[PDB]
């Protein structure tokens, strides 16, 4: 029987949304790319224009630095074998120094000067990425939520690789780059410092994991079964509620007893995401600095 | 010690936050009235919030809600008992009068615009240069309704110009005139529309556009109302 | 009370079982024959608990935990003090999720909207089931299942996953995990992009969603839209749900030695595994 709205039945395309211009330098603005049918059928069609100006092309050209110098130090660890380097993909691994060197940069490439350099690149990436996530917004007149929310996960990366290790007094607490190594990290890390299941703040990280996922299902699902009302054009139903805003909200004031409106929902939403990186990276930042072990701590309610 | 410290003030603004969150979102609906549409009695430990002000584009003005809350239209319903909780049943024909699953907003009767100040949603006739790009075109197929029979032919997709999507199907009837039905409501198969919240005799009762090439944020509450309310009140001619 | 819109939607109709016996609120919840079943089954649960708290000789919220019975008990019943509660218990949550759901469905009907929304629901339910149902069904005791306490299923959460070695090496709960973390990302991206929208700068008026397009195309180059952004949220999120479920399904069944070793199939493989050099030669 009857149809869903989780993939469209009918495409329809006319020329390229090269966008709005507001306050935006069209200058740098690429040009439309491909339409892809492919993923026209769940979302857009349409790839492409994108904006480089000068934050831009820094922040990508910093984030392939970093993705190549991890990489040459993947082949170097291969000796040069694509082979072996196909192979050993997943352990590979750029550690930071060692003890030894505190903090200080005199750490000999081949032992944790080459993840400085990596780390080095991946500063300017990210924040000059976070530059570019304020500054588009500000070309268009928007507010700068985007921005806000994307430190939200800066915080715990920094917290990670930056803030963290100073205050510990040395690199060699940072995160290494590969994907054993990092997962191997993160269980010692746990182990270290008595099991982070007694550390509250990744109880609540965990809850708003665990929240951002059922309110992105009662959300999208909500959405979508109000969308023969038009209920995914949000702003227009914030701006002059109808009938899908209202079946929306009753759906779950009949269900829960309360509900929300179309534009308050969306800051349950950004709060749930964004409190997940909030308590963890201050989890993670209180853990060795100023506990030592959380069952311990746990045991003196603090 | 600074955790405890720490921890002690995060369950602090966590309940601000939710205070803030849950006042928020009492922007609309509130206060709660009786079934009367007198305020009631007991509104919850949450007080409305300051208002806020949405400056619209396009000289549509502007929202500021919390704000003076009513349906401007009337409701063809009555109580079916003494006491607060129970149904409200429909005095007429509730798919005619707008109650229940085919209830209707009064919306502004004007079409939402783009962000240059245009109609969003064009028939596709009207639309330069779109077209179908994938998938089966509906246009110039029979309309089927839940009783199996043949209400209309295809003649037309209404499509939303900013972001490239099908909206409704313009459907001609036996007379002439047409109807719009939402994207959302029909199958389309290969050799037919299927439409199963409607039986063939109700596609005369969707309401009407005033305009044939713009559609207003009015209008298409009462066709998306009106089309939904047949799952529930056009049961008795749909049929399986 | 009402919303001041509610009242035309509270009409006659919907359900799907009894007619027009339980077609009724109280405040704001809808009731329903499935908020009557709902209701039954949780305060039985409820109940049970509470006992179960007595026999445990503690009313603290924090201690009390139900644990199901011992491993040597397999399948079959066991004594109330020693997993017969934690067994009727789990009926009753399943009984009263269940519940729960198909009182959404007579919501939808009521309402005229799609059944998204319990069937979403319907991923955490299976993922509940998972975990105390078909996995220690599979497994051969209700003992392997997940005891029902704040602190005590935590801690069978560490003794499950450290069974296998690090968790982190079963690939099916490293795929729910970066749907897990994706779905947040795009959470806080949504949010925030409406809201960037509906509350621009000072003194603006409201952009639009030409705005919301251009932003992300700006930014990364694509827009997802704003069908295209809900459509997503739900699968990131019943993704994240049904890698999980699968994660644990195949744990202590098909796979029940150390994750960490799963990997050498790849390391193995005839055309490169004795090529020497690398971290593994
Ligand atoms: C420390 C750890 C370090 C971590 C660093 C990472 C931080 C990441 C923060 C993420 C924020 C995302 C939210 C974005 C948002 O909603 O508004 C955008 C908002 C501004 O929006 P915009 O685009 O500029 O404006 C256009 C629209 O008009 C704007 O439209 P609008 O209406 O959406 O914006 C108004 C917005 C404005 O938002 C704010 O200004 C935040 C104010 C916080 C106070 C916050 C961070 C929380 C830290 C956790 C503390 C616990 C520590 C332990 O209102 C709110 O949403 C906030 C209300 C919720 C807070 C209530 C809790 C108070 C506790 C009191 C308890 C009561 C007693 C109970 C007993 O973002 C900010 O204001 C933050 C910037 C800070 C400036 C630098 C100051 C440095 C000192
Ligand atoms: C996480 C985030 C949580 C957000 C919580 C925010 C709650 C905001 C609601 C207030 C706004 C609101 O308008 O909704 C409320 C109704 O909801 C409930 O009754 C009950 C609502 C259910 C609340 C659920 C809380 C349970 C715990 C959950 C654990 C999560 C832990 C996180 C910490 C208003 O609430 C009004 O005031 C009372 C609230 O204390 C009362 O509930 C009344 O309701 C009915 O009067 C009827 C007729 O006269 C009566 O016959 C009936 O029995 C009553 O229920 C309402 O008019
Ligand atoms: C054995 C392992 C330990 C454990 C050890 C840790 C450690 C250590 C940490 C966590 C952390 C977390 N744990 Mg834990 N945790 C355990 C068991 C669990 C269980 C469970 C058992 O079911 C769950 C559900 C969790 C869940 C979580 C998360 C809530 C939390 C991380 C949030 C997040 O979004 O990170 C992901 C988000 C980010 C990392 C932010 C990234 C942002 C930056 C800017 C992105 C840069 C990208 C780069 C530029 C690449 C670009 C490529 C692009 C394609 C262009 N843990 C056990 C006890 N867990 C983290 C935390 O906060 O703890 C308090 C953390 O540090
Ligand atoms: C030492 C621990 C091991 C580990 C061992 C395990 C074990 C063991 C398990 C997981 C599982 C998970 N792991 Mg792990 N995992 C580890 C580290 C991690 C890390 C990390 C950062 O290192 C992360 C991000 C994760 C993430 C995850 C998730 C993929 C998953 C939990 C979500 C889920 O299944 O929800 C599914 C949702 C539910 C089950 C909730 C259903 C709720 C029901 C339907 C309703 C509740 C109603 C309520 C009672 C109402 C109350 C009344 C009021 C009205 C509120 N793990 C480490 C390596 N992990 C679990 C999993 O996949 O389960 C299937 C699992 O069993
Ligand atoms: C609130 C917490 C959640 C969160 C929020 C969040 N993340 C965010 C944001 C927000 C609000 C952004 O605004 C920002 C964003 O732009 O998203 C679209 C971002 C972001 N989140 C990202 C990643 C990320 N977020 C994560 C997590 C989370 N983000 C949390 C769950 C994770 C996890 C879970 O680990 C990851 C891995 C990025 C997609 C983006 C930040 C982008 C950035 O900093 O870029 C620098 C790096 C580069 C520019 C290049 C990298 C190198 C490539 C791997 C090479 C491949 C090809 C190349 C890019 C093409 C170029 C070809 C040339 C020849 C032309
Ligand atoms: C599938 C994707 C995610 C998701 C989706 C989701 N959850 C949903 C929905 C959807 C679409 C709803 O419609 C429904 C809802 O109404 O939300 C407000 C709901 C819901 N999700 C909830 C919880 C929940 N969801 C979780 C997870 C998720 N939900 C997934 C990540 C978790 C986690 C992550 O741990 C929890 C705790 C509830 C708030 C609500 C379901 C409420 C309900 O079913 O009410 C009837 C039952 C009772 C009122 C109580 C029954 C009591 C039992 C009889 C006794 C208790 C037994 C229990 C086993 C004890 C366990 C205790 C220990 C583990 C501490
Ligand atoms: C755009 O649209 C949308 C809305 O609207 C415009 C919405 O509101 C919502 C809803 C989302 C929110 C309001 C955000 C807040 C929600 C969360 C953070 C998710 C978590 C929810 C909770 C913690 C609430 C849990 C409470 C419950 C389940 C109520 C339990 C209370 C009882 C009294 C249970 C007992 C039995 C009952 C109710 C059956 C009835 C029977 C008798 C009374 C007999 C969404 C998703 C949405 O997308
Ligand atoms: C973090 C995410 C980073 C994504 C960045 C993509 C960089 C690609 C740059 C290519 C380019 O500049 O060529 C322009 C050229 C066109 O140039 P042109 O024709 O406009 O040139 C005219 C130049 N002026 C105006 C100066 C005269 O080609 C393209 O249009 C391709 C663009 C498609 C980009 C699609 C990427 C989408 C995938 C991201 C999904 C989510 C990510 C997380
Ligand atoms: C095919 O081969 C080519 C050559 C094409 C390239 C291939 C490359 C490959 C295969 C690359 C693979 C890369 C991988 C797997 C990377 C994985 C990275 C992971 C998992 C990172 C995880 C966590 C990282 C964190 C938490 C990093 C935090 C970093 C910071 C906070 C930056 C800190 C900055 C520091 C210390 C430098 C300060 C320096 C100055 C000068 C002030
Ligand atoms: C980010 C997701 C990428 C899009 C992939 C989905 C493609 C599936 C196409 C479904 C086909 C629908 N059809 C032909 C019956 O109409
Ligand atoms: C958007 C806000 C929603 C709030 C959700 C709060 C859930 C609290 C769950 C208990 C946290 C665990 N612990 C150990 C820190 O107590
Ligand atoms: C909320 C974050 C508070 C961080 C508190 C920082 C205290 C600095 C002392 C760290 C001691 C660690 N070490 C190894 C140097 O001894
Ligand atoms: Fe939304």
């Amino acid at each position: 029987a009857e149809y869903q709205n989780i993939f469209s039945q009918v495409q329809v395309r006319g020329p390229a949304d090269l966008g709005m211009t507001e306050d935006v330098n069209l200058a740098n603005r690429s040009g439309v790319g491909p339409f892809s049918t492919l993923l026209g059928w769940f979302g857009n069609a349409q790839l492409g224009p994108i904006y480089l100006g000068s934050l831009g092309v820094l922040s990508l050209f910093s984030g392939l630095m970093w993705f190549f110098t991890i990489g040459i130090w993947f082949w170097y660890q291969a000796g040069w074998n694509p082979a072996v380097f196909l192979r050993d993909l997943f352990f590979f691994s750029l550690e930071p120094p060692a003890p030894e060197y505190g903090l200080s940069f005199a750490a000999p490439l081949k032992e944790g000067g080459l993840w400085l350099i990596a780390s080095f690149f991946m500063f300017v990436a990210v924040w000059s990425w976070w530059g570019r996530t304020y500054l588009r917004a500000q070309a268009l007149g928007m507010g700068k939520h985007t921005a806000w929310a994307f430190l939200s996960a800066i915080w715990l990366w920094m917290v990670l690789g930056f803030i963290r290790p100073i205050l510990m007094g040395s690199w060699s607490e940072a995160v290494p780059y590969g994907i054993f190594s990092h997962l191997d990290w993160t269980n010692n890390f746990s182990l270290v410092h008595g099991n982070l299941f007694y550390n509250p703040f990744h109880g609540l990280s965990i809850a708003f994991l665990y929240g951002s996922a059922a309110l992105f299902a009662m959300h999208g699902a909500t959405i979508l079964a109000v969308s023969r009302f038009g209920g995914e054009r949000e702003l227009e139903q914030i701006a002059d509620r109808g009938t899908a805003a209202e079946r929306a909200a009753l759906f779950w004031r009949w269900t829960m007893g309360f509900n929300a409106t179309m534009e308050g929902i969306h800051r349950w939403a950004i709060w749930m995401a964004v409190l997940v990186t909030l308590t963890g990276g201050i989890g993670i930042l209180l853990s060795g600095t100023v506990v030592d072990n959380w069952y311990v701590w746990g045991q003196n309610h603090g | 010690d600074l955790a405890s410290l720490a921890i002690y003030s995060f369950w602090i603004f966590l309940a601000g936050l939710i205070y803030y969150l849950q006042t928020e979102n009492m922007r609309e609906g509130y206060p709660l009235e009786n079934e009367d549409g007198t305020p009631a009695a007991n509104q919850g430990p949450f007080p409305l919030p300051k208002p806020k002000t949405f400056i619209l584009p396009h000289g549509r003005g502007t929202l500021t809600v919390p704000g003076p809350e009513s349906e401007d239209r009337p409701i063809a319903l009555a109580r079916t008992a003494v006491s607060e909780g129970f149904p409200h049943a429909p005095t007429g024909d509730p798919m005619k009068d707008g109650v229940g699953p085919a209830s209707w907003v009064a919306r502004r009767d004007l079409p939402e615009l783009d962000g240059h100040g245009h109609n969003k949603i064009k028939p596709m006739k009207a639309a330069a240069g779109f077209h179908v790009s994938a998938g089966k075109n509906p246009i110039g197929l029979p309309v089927r309704g839940c009783d199996l029979e043949i209400a209309g032919k295809v003649v037309d997709i209404w499509v939303d110009i900013p972001e490239q999507m099908a909206r409704f199907l313009e459907v001609e009837l036996k007379d002439g005139s047409t109807r719009l039905l939402p994207m959302q409501m029909v199958k389309v198969q290969s050799n037919r529309v299927h439409v199963n919240a409607l039986s063939s005799d109700l596609f005369a009762g969707i309401p009407t556009i005033k305009s044939p090439t713009e559609v207003t944020l009015l209008e298409e509450d009462k066709i998306c109302g009106y089309v939904a309310g047949g799952l529930m009140y056009a049961a008795p001619k749909r049929k399986s | 009370a009402l919303l001041s819109f509610e009242r035309k939607y509270r009409v006659p109709g919907g359900t799907l079982v009894g007619g027009n016996l339980f077609d009724f609120w109280v405040g704001p919840f809808y009731v329903g024959f499935f908020g009557v079943a709902t209701f039954f089954f949780a305060a039985l649960g409820i109940i049970l608990i509470a006992w179960s708290a007595v026999l445990q000789g503690t009313w603290n919220p924090q201690l009390i935990s139900v644990y199901p019975p011992a491993l040597e008990y397999g399948l079959g019943g066991a004594p109330l003090a020693k997993g017969g509660l934690w067994q009727i218990i789990t009926i009753c949550a399943t009984g009263a999720f269940v519940s729960w759901a198909l009182r959404e469905v007579e919501i939808c009907r009521k309402l005229g909207i799609g059944y998204h929304i319990p069937f979403a629901f319907a991923f955490a339910i299976l993922a509940y089931l998972t975990l105390v149902l078909f996995r220690p069904v599979m497994m051969g005791a209700w003992g392997y299942a997940f005891p029902y306490g704040i602190w005590t299923h935590l801690d069978w959460v560490s003794n499950t996953g450290y069974t296998y070695g690090n968790f982190h090496y079963n690939p099916a709960h490293m795929i729910a995990i970066s749907f897990f973390f994706t779905n947040a990302l795009a959470l806080a991206l949504h949010g925030a992009l409406v809201l960037s929208a509906a509350n621009p700068e000072k003194g603006k008026e409201m952009r639009t969603p030409d705005h919301e397009d251009t932003f992300f195309r700006d930014l990364v180059g694509y827009s997802i839209g704003t069908l295209g952004i809900h459509r997503l949220g739900l699968l990131l999120s019943l993704s994240a749900v049904f890698f999980s479920a699968l994660c644990m399904i195949i744990t202590g069944t098909i796979w029940f030695d150390q994750w960490v070793d799963w990997w050498q199939w790849w390391v193995k493989l005839p055309w490169w595994a004795n090529i020497p050099g690398g971290i593994n030669g």
